């Protein structure tokens, strides 16, 4: 392994000329030599002898009948009978090598036909969809196009799809599921399979067409060598293999193409020249003419006279040639030469009757020159002309006007025209590329060749070639099968490498040299090692120590470049994000590197042009003679500076895309082919280099790229007027707009019509305008920043989109590039790409992050940063707005944590009784334990303690308890917000516990109130959520039992932070204290968090001595943990990818290959599911499957499982948890994995709290869809410390955590799992239900109460320390007690407005009204009966009281997953009543109306719906009951409607007529 | 017939070198007498969007610090619509800015900008502008002048006295003939320091624009312009010289092209 | 100029004492 191979140069190994070997010609061939042009003349081969017979289409299976329509085929072709018997009977590899001819459209469908027949069913109407598709590669998009539409027509009875590839913005993946068979480039496939995001759907390709394979040769041959070996180097994420099938010319190396596309000796079959439809007779005018003037004379007199002989004959001609402008000239000479001595005698043949369709022809054409030629004779077809003008000298020359045809290029591909005679006039043409006019290459010839012969018609065909007589020994050895097919990888190797370990593929020397082993190149280094620059082929034998050298020597260029690191010694390879980019958006690795250097900071808008002339794509521009004078006045008068010199090749490329933008038509051939040339690589040339402006965060080159980018497919500047994007415009309004000098801002804001027309000039081409103004996209921006350390600054924003949404200008998604800059706007601090969809807009929708700032902004803040909004599509769509830190004050430092005293330990002998030592199991405290044991235990005083999970915090509790009976005290109570812990701890606590002294007798409470009361009497020690007892002691003036309490526990007291559950938390903890302070009773308080970052506050609130408060480190712990952050990028928007879904099995296999077992952690049910399905995948590959047990064990568990789902999953390895679910499932699968005889546990979000445990966890995906915003919204730190702490350390060695994450979350986990995250109130937004509350029980009796109520909060603690976080401007003392002083005012205007209280003066009384009273009875938001007054009415029906049940506030806690609008709208038809008129489909009421429903009616819903309903089925009780007292209150009959409603919930039924049913 | 912008546009690339050669006078630091912070982003921001040949200026606001009252610290730089030339400026007027957030007891401290030649006084066009524009409004007003040569810039803040303000109200205009009694003496030599721990911002106009020498006759002088916050442009801007990106617009329409000549990647 | 590795690591470690 310390071996490193040389460093050999790949330079020397590369092509960079025909040898005279003297192309052997076939039998029969002769030569003429005239002055002016040589020729050889080889006649056309013979037709071969009947050998075989021809299959018949109704001979074929009677299914695929109607593919082949009967009336055109008749019956199969010559060559297609043969490969028949390879082709459709076996399902392996091939490769046919035939003339350009034959049927590739009928070769195609004998593959494709029977790819369907696989998952074809008889006893089904049609064949199964998802399961497969089907993939067609083609050279250019004029034979991508055609063999889309033949295999619509042809396959058009199965009703399957086809449609072109065109490489989107991730738009297009709707129709590619729905497609079927696909068809796209090489270009447009590799960068498909390259990103590795699609590497989901690339397992259902199982059929990958290549058509012309023999441009392997060519400059683009690598493309196809990569695709291949991307093909056969990817079987570890799926066993299945696709079909590959070749389709070449008849040259050498054919069987080299072979071995490289894996085509057994069955299916390798090559047919000659005879077997051509129509046999071909070749001709080569060599020129002798070396002087210019006479060279093109010859050309036209060679040209001439072989058009002469072929009329002679009797056949029809065409005429290639190298451009547009030949065409004509080609043409019109012909018309003068013919002049001299034939005229129009030998062309147009008749007259009278044949004359008379071609003169009413003659008048349709258009053109000038066109209208002159079709007359007397000669046709024209290219690009420049019209489409009807083309179809219309097509349909001419079929039924035989025109002899002659002159044509381009493009007649060649997709247009299908056949004629007996060609002739290619000019071999000569233009490649952009290497800047420089280069011979015709030899795919194109013998595409040109392809159009000779008629096969109905004519017997045999004839080619001519006119070219210089050094380029007729290249032509003869392309038809005459002698132009070897060599590899050109070598030159894309760089490339081509770099691609391959982006994806992943590629982590060392060997790994790329077992992808090597794949591709073309390798094949034919062992057939030629004399062609390809091999040292010894004796010593090395099979390529391994060359190809270690050629992937070192590659490596070396790539690490010098930065586009990978790699450590040779050692041997490992990375991606940079640098190589990320040049991978993804297809960039050579020279421009990068020109890229990544002369990118600075300080990169001018003058700058940026220069670097884009600089890149490797354009190394082979140059300037000519001819060009330099149309270029000078481009290049002096451009809108953009030009440094370089009209000589240097720089300012060619510069000026040429600043003409771009600006429209500039010209004459010149040779550069309007160039500026054709640069337009197309711009595209992903510019967004690279955007890409890497915003990765370095250089604010001033990003945003100004980003209009280059806009440049690059608008084709206009920013000056021009945005209307310009907008197709159906006036042109008028558009010309007007940029002469005047009038800011574009002001044409946005007109609300009216009429002002648009006046403003704009023309008042008829108007009122459209003012459509065309609302249709524009703008944002309303408002931002918000938010301080929670000093470093960490939270920035909460809302967004309201405002435009309306045509499909046809916008389509279904519109981009928009977030960015927070610095003041300067140089640096950029944050960044994310927001998709704004139809249904968002019009609706406003909020959005936060957070940045950590530097130690300048720190000591010194700014005054402002800037947040931008910019589109990528439409102009001056940008909304800059500043983030004010004005009057801003930082939080200072948290101070150190509570030091544990390393030498104080504890045992279990220290307590005060026998019995008291049995229970703990355990028989010495740990070292947080011990610390806290003294004054926990022993000591009555009220104890707070901050300690991480897995430290005995439930042991802390019980240690209060134990010194609670032992006195003797009484009553006790216990608060969790988990309702599944306070289930665990009841069963342990009755067990263990509940035999000392008298007997306990411990209650849970639950959803009724009225039985939680009798609960309290009945019980010693209560167990609650902070919900069911800040309710139940509400009235604690009447109720003696809550008074009476000594005890109280506050368990996960860290979760006061967490909403309105938390603010009720909070409110509970407040008013014991409330209670204590003020009946003058002490009662003990013992909370229970989490490691906070400052308990000062939390303890002097709580009422505990400074000396009575542990808040520790989480470094602390009882056994060591080790965490582990892995980042991707652009996975913020999604739950997760495939390359955190292997390396979350590559980490389970290596945890489960140390003989320890491990867990994983998903979004929900749905994500277990497909990754349980995944890991029975993966899996199978590497020999490592099931383990643990043989599969005897297994069988009987699973047969008496309940899910029908868990059977597969369970019997392969690997266990499901999910909420709701059977207590048998819950059981065994839990007891499987204790045991040891399942390996992998996936388990969703929803049971964290159910503690099972391991050696190593995995969060797979930090992110959960939420339906109400329509936003993946991030998991909180309180969700990950729950999953973190399951990590159970082992003897051996510590305990692994793996958070598989995105880019911008990193920063906040890394930062807030080694610091506590600040602990702060939720309080405000609950503000009106709390006073609202105590007004109602008589302790609010002023205004001024409402003040010192807030004393005994958190809220009013944490606001002091820290006041900008809650919204607080003026941060003085002074400001702050006027911000809760007006918090009061605003509160109680907005309760006596609603009817809740009222105020009377002559301090003041604040009596209760009804809606105050049925608010604090029942415990239901003050927004809620709000709604609720508002809504209802004297007549509001059972559907009405239905719907407004389901509005309420308390259901925005039921999560709306992806899809369920889907499942809602198809149960909804079900059940019988309907949802409002004029209210969202997708909303939370929704859900809520239509479940209820269900449970009436009693419906069997889905396994997540049903857990659904229990969560809508807790809050239903309390509500019904205000619908009924709102009702009552006033003063209905109709209140005994609400009534019916609630005996329909607590039973589970309709009104159906019926008492039986509720039985 | 002359396209000399050109040469200047390209100059203005290298204005970042320039910043790192910073200079300060700085002659004797009297306690009695005020000191005026200037922070070292607005320096770099104001010399990076400056031209240089042309003469670039803009207004500054401030307020005095809880230390001391008389140390004023400069908080933002005000870019307005303004008419270039070498060594002289057309200014606009002192900006309403009271409608904008966060500007409650922003003292106008002066104005700032850039000069061609190097003194140890305000110039003849530089004492005439600001007696123009602070002699109603506030005597008592500063003058920090930039002398921004290759490779360098050089600070230098002055106060006029009341000598100057007679002077600058007799002689107005591009020059009532060459001199009448012009003198070294009129501008008082005023303290500056240059710190880089506090930070300031630009308020800029509603449509951007701010350099009206392309723009021609829209520059009104005595017109009331709306203000923002934000970044400002520099001086040859896509935006500030639309003439010409609108020289052949031209009206083409698409265009089809070839079977070869199409893009691949689509 | 320093190209940061893509896919980002960052292992953390819990000592204690």
């Amino acid at each position: 392994n310390p071996a490193i191979p040389p460093v050999i140069d790949l330079e020397k190994i590369k092509f960079d000329l025909m040898t005279v070997t003297k192309v052997s010609l076939p039998e029969g061939s002769f030569k003429r030599v005239k002055p002016q042009y040589d020729e050889i003349h080889i006649p056309a081969p013979s037709k071969p002898v009947i050998d075989y017979e021809l299959k018949e289409i109704t001979s074929l299976p009677d299914w695929c009948q109607e593919a082949f329509p009967s009336s055109e085929t008749t019956s199969l072709n010559p060559i297609q009978s043969k490969v028949f018997h390879a082709a459709f009977e076996g399902d392996s590899n091939m490769l046919i090598c035939a003339p350009t001819g034959s049927g590739k459209t009928n070769i195609a469908l004998l593959t494709v036909l029977k790819a369907l027949s696989h998952h074809y069913n008889p006893k089904t109407k049609k064949l199964n969809l998802s399961a497969f598709k089907i993939v067609y590669i083609a050279p250019l998009k004029a034979l991508v196009q055609e063999q889309v539409r033949e295999f619509q027509r042809r396959l058009a009875f199965l009703g399957i799809k086809v449609a072109e590839l065109t490489g989107d913005s991730r738009l297009s993946r709707k129709q590619i599921d729905e497609t079927q068979v696909l068809v796209s480039t090489p270009e447009k496939w590799d960068i498909t399979t390259r990103n590795s995001n699609n590497l989901a759907i690339v397992e259902l390709v199982r059929l990958l067409i290549i058509d012309e394979i023999h441009l392997l040769h060519d400059d683009r041959g690598p493309v196809l060598e990569s695709i291949v070996a991307r093909t056969f180097w990817a079987s570890k994420y799926g066993q299945e293999y696709p079909r590959i099938i070749g389709l070449s010319a008849t040259l050498p190396n054919y069987e080299d193409v072979g071995r490289f596309l894996r085509v057994p000796k069955e299916g390798l079959f090559y047919f000659d020249s005879s077997f051509r439809p129509c046999p071909l007779s070749q001709q080569f005018c060599g020129i002798k003419e070396r002087n210019s003037l006479k060279k093109l004379k010859a050309m036209n007199d060679a040209c001439y006279e072989k058009v002469l002989e072929s009329i002679n004959e009797g056949n029809q001609i065409i005429v290639f040639v190298h451009s547009r402008k030949e065409t004509s000239r080609t043409a019109t000479w012909l018309k003068n030469k013919f002049a001299e001595e034939n005229i129009t005698h030998k062309l147009t043949k008749n007259d009278a009757g044949s004359k008379q369709i071609l003169k009413t022809e003659a008048a349709n054409v258009l053109d000038p020159s066109l209208r002159k030629l079709i007359e007397s004779g000669i046709g024209t077809h290219h690009a420049g002309l019209t489409r009807s003008d083309r179809s219309l000298s097509e349909d001419l020359f079929a039924d035989g006007l025109l002899q002659v045809l002159v044509c381009t290029a493009t007649l060649a591909w997709g247009v299908n025209l056949p004629a007996h005679t060609v002739i290619i006039k000019g071999t000569d043409v233009y490649s952009p590329e290497k800047g420089s006019w280069e011979q015709l290459s030899p795919q194109d010839v013998l595409q040109m060749l392809g159009r000779a012969g008629r096969p109905r018609y004519d017997t045999f065909g004839e080619g001519i070639i006119i070219t210089d007589q050094s380029n007729v020994q290249y032509y003869l050895s392309v038809l005459n099968q002698q132009l070897p097919i060599e590899s050109q990888f070598v030159s894309k190797l760089v490339d081509n490498l770099n691609a391959e370990v982006v994806a992943g593929n590629i982590k060392c020397r060997n790994d790329a040299v077992n992808w090597l082993a794949y591709t073309y190149l390798y094949v034919r280094m062992l057939a030629s090692p004399m062609l390809y620059k091999v040292p010894d082929i004796s010593s090395d034998g099979q390529l391994k120590k060359f190809r270690e050298s050629l992937v070192h020597s590659a490596l070396c260029i790539l690490k010098e470049q930065e586009l990978v690191l790699y450590d040779a010694e050692n041997d490992v390879i990375e991606a940079t994000d640098l190589g990320n980019i040049a991978s993804s958006f297809y960039i050579n690795h020279a421009s990068m590197d020109v890229y990544n250097r002369e990118l600075d900071e300080h990169t001018t808008q003058i700058d940026l042009f220069r670097i884009f002339s600089m890149s490797e794509e354009f190394k082979y521009v140059s300037v000519r003679y001819e060009e330099k004078r149309e270029l000078k006045q481009l290049l002096e008068k451009a809108p953009i500076p030009i440094r370089e010199d009209i000589d240097d090749p720089l300012a060619k490329v510069n000026v040429l895309l600043q003409s771009y933008f600006s429209q500039l038509k010209f004459e010149g051939f040779a550069l309007n082919s160039d500026i054709v040339f640069i337009h197309q690589n711009a595209g992903r040339l510019l967004r690279a280099m955007f890409e890497i402006c915003l990765k370095r965060g250089w604010g001033h080159p990003t945003r100004m790229l980003l209009n280059l980018c806009k440049s690059a497919t608008t084709k206009m500047w920013p000056t021009n007027c945005p209307l310009r994007q907008f197709k159906t415009c006036p042109v008028e309004v558009i010309k007007r707009l940029e002469a005047s000098t009038v800011p574009w801002g002001d044409y946005l804001q007109l609300e009216t019509p009429a002002e648009v027309g006046r403003a704009i000039r023309s008042e008829k081409y108007g009122k459209q305008v003012y459509d065309l103004l609302k249709r524009f996209p703008k944002m309303s921006v408002t931002c918000n920043a938010q301080p929670i350390t000093r470093s960490v600054m939270r920035f909460n924003i809302e967004i309201i989109a405002d435009w309306i949404w045509d499909m046809n200008v916008h389509g279904s998604l519109e981009p928009f590039l977030l960015m927070l800059e610095d003041t300067d706007g140089d640096s950029i601090l944050y960044y994310d790409v927001l998709f704004i969809t139809p249904d968002i807009v019009g609706h406003e929708f909020t959005l936060s992050f957070t940045y950590e700032l530097k130690q300048h902004n720190q000591n010194n803040l700014p005054p402002n940063f800037f947040l931008t909004l910019i589109s990528e599509n439409w102009w001056h769509s940008e909304f800059e707005i500043p983030v004010s830190f004005n009057g801003f004050k930082l939080p200072k430092k948290f101070p150190p944590p509570t030091p544990l005293l390393e030498n104080i330990s504890i045992s279990t002998s220290e307590l005060g009784n026998d019995d008291f030592s049995e229970v703990f199991e355990f028989k010495t405290f740990n070292k947080i334990q011990s610390q806290v044991f003294e004054s926990l235990y022993n000591s009555n005083d009220s104890v707070f303690v901050g300690s991480g999970k897995g430290t005995g915090k439930t042991a802390m509790a019980e240690l209060a308890l134990l010194n609670h009976w032992r006195q003797n005290k009484g009553r006790a109570v216990y608060i969790n917000p988990s309702g599944e812990k306070i289930d665990f701890l009841l069963s342990d606590w009755n067990k263990r516990f509940s035999h000392l002294a008298g007997g306990k007798i411990i209650n849970k409470l639950g959803n009724d109130p009225s039985l939680n009361l009798k609960l309290l009497a009945k019980s010693h020690v209560l167990l609650a959520t902070p919900v069911q007892f800040e309710l139940l002691s509400r009235r604690w003036r009447q109720r003696k039992n809550i008074q009476s309490l000594e005890l109280m526990i506050y368990d996960d007291a860290h979760e006061i932070s967490q909403g309105v559950y938390g603010a009720v938390y909070e409110t509970l903890i407040s008013r014991m204290i409330f209670i204590a302070t003020q009946l003058e009773k002490k009662i003990r308080f013992v909370c229970l968090s989490n490691c906070l970052a400052n308990a000062r506050d939390f303890g002097e609130w709580a009422g505990m001595t400074k000396s009575n408060i542990y808040n520790f480190s989480p470094s602390e712990r009882i056994e060591p943990l080790e965490i582990n952050i892995q980042s991707f990028k652009d996975v913020e928007h999604i739950s997760f990818n495939f390359s955190m879904l292997q390396m979350a099995f590559e980490a389970s296999a290596a945890a489960a290959g140390n003989r320890n077992s491990s867990s994983v952690f998903l979004p929900s049910r749905k994500d277990c599911m497909e990754v349980a399905s995944a890991f029975m995948k993966f899996s199978k590959a590497i020999e490592w499957d099931m383990l643990n047990v043989e599969e005897e064990q297994i069988v009987p568990y699973i047969e008496k499982l309940t899910d029908g789902h868990l059977r597969a999953p369970l019997k392969h390895g690997v266990g499901i948890l999910y909420k709701g679910m059977a207590s048998n499932d819950e059981r065994i699968v839990k007891r499987l994995y204790e045991y040891g005889a399942v390996s992998v546990l996936l388990i969703s979000k929803d049971c964290s709290a159910f503690a099972c445990k391991t050696d190593e966890v995995i969060i797979l995906g930090t992110n959960l869809y939420d339906g109400a915003e329509h936003k993946y919204m991030p998991y909180t730190i309180n969700e990950l410390l729950e999953m973190v702490g399951l990590a159970s350390g082992n003897d051996s060695m510590a305990g692994k955590v793996l958070i598989l994450t995105s880019h911008n979350m990193k920063a906040y986990y890394k930062k807030f799992l080694i610091e506590p995250l600040p602990t702060e109130s939720y309080l405000q937004y609950i503000i009106h239900d709390t006073l609202n509350n105590e007004i109602a029980n008589s302790i609010i009796q002023s205004k001024q109460d409402c003040v010192d109520w807030f004393t005994y909060s958190y809220f009013y603690r944490r606001i002091h320390v820290n006041p900008s976080y809650y919204g607080v401007r003026d941060t003085s003392p002074h400001g702050i007690s006027v911000f809760l002083s007006n918090l009061v005012e605003t509160c109680l205007n907005d309760l006596v407005e609603s009817s809740f209280i009222e105020i009377d003066d002559t301090t003041e009384i604040i009596s209760t009204l009804s809606n105050g009273l049925i608010a604090s009875h029942y415990g239901v938001s003050f927004f809620t009966i709000q709604s609720f007054v508002s809504s209802l009415s004297n007549t509001s029906t059972l559907k009405n009281m239905l719907y407004v049940l389901s509005t309420a506030v308390e259901f925005e806690s039921v999560p709306l997953r992806k899809g369920d609008r889907a499942l809602l709208v198809k149960l909804s038809k079900r059940l019988p009543l309907r949802f409002p008129e004029h209210t969202s489909s997708g909303s939370v009421s929704f859900k809520v109306f239509l479940l209820l429903q269900a449970y009436f009616s009693r419906l069997e819903l889905p396994v997540d719906f049903q857990n659904d309903l229990k969560d809508i089925l807790e809050k239903v009780v309390p509500l019904i009951n205000v619908v009924v007292d709102i009702l009552s209150a006033n003063g209905y009959l109709n209140a005994t409607t609400a009534m019916d409603l609630a005996q329909m919930l607590i039973q589970g039924v309709w009104d159906v007529d019926n008492p039986l049913r509720q039985i | 017939s002359k396209n000399e912008w050109r040469k200047s546009a390209i100059a203005n690339t290298l204005l970042y070198l320039r910043l790192k050669n910073i200079y300060v006078s700085a002659d004797d630091f009297v306690e009695e007498q005020n000191v005026y912070v200037l922070p070292k982003n607005l320096l770099k921001k104001f010399i990076e969007i400056s031209d240089v040949k042309i003469q670039v200026a803009a207004f500054i606001y401030g307020m005095s610090a809880k230390d001391h009252p008389k140390v004023k610290e400069i908080k933002t730089v005000v870019l307005v619509p303004q008419l270039g030339h070498v060594g002289s400026v057309q200014i606009s007027n002192i900006p309403d800015i009271g409608d904008l957030p966060d500007t409650e007891g922003l003292e106008l401290l002066g104005w700032i900008h850039t000069q061609t030649e190097e003194l140890k006084f305000m110039a003849a066009s530089e004492v005439a502008t600001h007696s123009k524009l602070f002699a109603d409004k506030k005597r008592d007003c500063i003058d920090i002048s930039i002398f921004s040569t290759p490779g360098s810039v050089s600070l230098s803040a002055y106060n006029l006295t009341d000598e100057g303000y007679q002077w600058g109200e007799e002689n107005k205009d591009i020059m009532n003939v060459l001199s009448e009694g012009f003198e070294p003496t009129f501008s008082t030599h005023a303290q500056l320091l240059l710190s880089d721990r506090i930070t300031g911002n630009f308020i800029i106009p509603s449509g951007n624009v701010w350099n009206y020498t392309f723009m021609g006759t829209a520059f009104n002088q005595e017109g009331d312009y709306n203000f923002k916050y934000g970044i400002p442009l520099e001086f040859y801007n896509e935006m500030h010289r639309p003439v010409h990106f609108l020289q052949f617009s031209e009206l083409a329409g698409d265009e089809e092209l070839e079977a070869e000549q199409i893009d691949v990647f689509s | 100029k320093r190209a940061l590795p893509n896919i980002e690591n960052d292992i953390i470690k819990l000592s204690d004492s």
